[PDB]
């Protein structure tokens, strides 16, 4: 559940992601499998090579998911539901790693957004991400 | 203990570059305030009610800069992190009884504050070596609950 | 983030705790004492002895609120704004802790209502005291 | 683990009443249901589609079985622990890469089928010394990760 105040870091801190939102998204991937290769056994038949064109397209679909969560802030469940069926229901993804995801999604806005990743920011958009984990580990159907 | 000789590389190269008087009281500092519970433990530290107040408290930034000098230990002997935070974990464990997954989340902040300073050049293979000296401090911390 | 079945499952299941609310409440303060002794730091004021008159009264506090929570399982925030305010902002509880009650919550009503505490029921019951837990240990307002 | 005379005699007259036929199955089945991403690590275990599928699967009650003769083995080497789950470790860590979490997470479902099966006779002083049984189990389990 998030603050008023979270709602608006959250708004203005990714709103300034803008059209770097698949460059963050795919780096951000990169970032999880190379610091924690137990995440690519998640994605068995991806091709997970540097720079991969189908890294590269499905960090676009999670940034673009997150652009639709931070849309939706007051109606996540909702709006998240489809997300939630593939990771809670078909993948069951242990929710140990949305953590990982979460935390280089992190160093990624702040790699990129140095003026933007204020403490207080920081701290809207971990739980912000950690609200996103659990709609998306959840079996709410 | 563990890191393979390019990771250990890594890690000293940029550990070279980080201001030790100032990183230490960032990650500090982040930690109570992306982790607001945490500040139970400091309530001897004064005003810790907003960010601002946090960031900016004397002895934040003073006990961030022990905090950070004892990384800076861990980084000297990293195929010897256990022994090198043996009592640190006594303390942490036995008396302070913080639980383990605070050390995680204070390693974890320490490397968005790395990223923060450093941007481009906080690599991805500069993270996942910095992931496992963060990992190897939190487990040696939590020795003592082993 | 509740099912329409998870939610279902609660309110049949903590239902038939009825007038053992008192006696529920504070058996699984005194297993989560006994069994995790730090938690008591929370409670140093508190005559934490066996059988305290203070922590049995406390018990019948914290499971009326639940029943509270199970009635307002679609507001919860707002519900439980006053308890949040407590927990998250003055005491400022490590969420580990909650965890720790909400587990001997589980085994109190497994010893108690056997019948009720199927697979099923358990996980709603246990997905119920996460979302309870995460809404008292987060800044929200 | 740490076990007063009178916590082991209560520990172990507890144990010696448990069906080890079904409590492992049951405990290994509601740690499938109740943490579902558990299932994972169990894809050759045939049907684990429903609540009823888990707990009825015979590959799931043989598999508990040997989970809660695991324990039983533990409680017979309480004071040696980590050499008594040293083969489990490896495997549990670095075959199958099972996160720390979900040891104790299936330690304390362990503690509510016992709840489950002895109701009352599961007194909290009862369950107080089981905590520390399974705490000790979980952390035998990831030693190879320190
Ligand atoms: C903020 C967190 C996350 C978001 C917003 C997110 C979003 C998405 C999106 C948008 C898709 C594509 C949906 C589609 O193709 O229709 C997807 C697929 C997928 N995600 Fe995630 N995800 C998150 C976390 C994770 C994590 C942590 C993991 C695993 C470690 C994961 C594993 C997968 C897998 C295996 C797929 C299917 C890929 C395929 O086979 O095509 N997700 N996710
Ligand atoms: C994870 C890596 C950590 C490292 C390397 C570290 C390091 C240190 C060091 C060097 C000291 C000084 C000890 C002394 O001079 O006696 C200390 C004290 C302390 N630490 Fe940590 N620490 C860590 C995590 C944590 C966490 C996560 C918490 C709480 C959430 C915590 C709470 C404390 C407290 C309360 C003290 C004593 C404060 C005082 O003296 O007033 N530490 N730590
Ligand atoms: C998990 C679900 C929990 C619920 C439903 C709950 C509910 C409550 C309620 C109803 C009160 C009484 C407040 C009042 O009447 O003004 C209270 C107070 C309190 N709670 Fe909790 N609580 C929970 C978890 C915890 C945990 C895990 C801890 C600590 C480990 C904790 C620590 C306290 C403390 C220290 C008080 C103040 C008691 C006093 O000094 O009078 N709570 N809580
Ligand atoms: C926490 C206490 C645990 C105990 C006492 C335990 C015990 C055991 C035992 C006795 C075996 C048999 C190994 C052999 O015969 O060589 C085994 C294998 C296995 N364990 Fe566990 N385990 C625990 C936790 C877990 C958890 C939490 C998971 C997954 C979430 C897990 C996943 C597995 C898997 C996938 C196998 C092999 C299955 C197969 O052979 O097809 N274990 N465990
Ligand atoms: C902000 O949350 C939502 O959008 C929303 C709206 C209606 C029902 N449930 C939710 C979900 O909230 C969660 C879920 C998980 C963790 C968390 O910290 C929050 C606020
Ligand atoms: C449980 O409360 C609700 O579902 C509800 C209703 C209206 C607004 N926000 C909420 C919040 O949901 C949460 C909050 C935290 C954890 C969680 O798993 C859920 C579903």
């Amino acid at each position: 559940v998030l603050s008023p105040a979270d709602k608006t870091n959250v708004k203005a801190a990714w709103g300034k992601v803008g059209a770097h939102a698949g460059e963050y998204g795919a780096e951000a991937l990169e970032r999880m499998f190379l610091s924690f290769p137990t995440t690519k056994t998640y994605f068995p038949h991806f091709d997970l090579s540097h720079g991969s064109a189908q890294v590269k397209g499905h960090g676009k679909k999670v940034a673009d998911a997150l652009t639709n969560a931070v849309a939706h802030v007051d109606d996540m469940p909702n709006a998240l539901s489809a997300l939630s069926d593939l990771h809670a229901h078909k993948l069951r993804v242990d929710p140990v790693n949305f953590k990982l995801l979460s935390h280089c999604l992190l160093v990624t806005l702040a790699a990129h957004l140095p003026a933007e990743f204020t403490p207080a920011v920081h701290a809207s958009l971990d739980k912000f991400l950690a609200s996103v984990s659990t709609v998306l580990t959840s079996k709410y159907r | 203990v563990h890191l393979t000789p390019e990771e250990k590389s890594a890690v000293t190269a940029l550990w070279g570059k980080v201001n030790v008087d100032e990183v230490g009281g960032e990650a500090l500092g982040r930690l109570l305030v992306v982790y607001p519970w945490t500040q139970r433990f400091f309530e001897s530290f004064g005003d810790l009610s907003t960010p601002d107040a946090v960031m900016g408290n004397p002895k934040v930034k003073a006990h961030g800069k022990k905090v950070l000098g004892a990384f800076s230990d861990g980084l000297a002997h990293l195929d010897n992190l256990k022994g090198t935070f043996a009592t640190l974990s006594e303390l942490h464990c036995d008396k302070l009884h913080v639980d383990p997954e605070n050390f995680r989340l204070l390693g974890n902040v320490l490397v968005c504050v790395l990223a923060h300073h450093f941007g481009k050049e906080f690599t991805p293979p500069v993270q996942a070596a910095y992931q496992k000296v963060v990992a190897g401090v939190a487990n040696a911390l939590a020795h003592k609950y082993h």
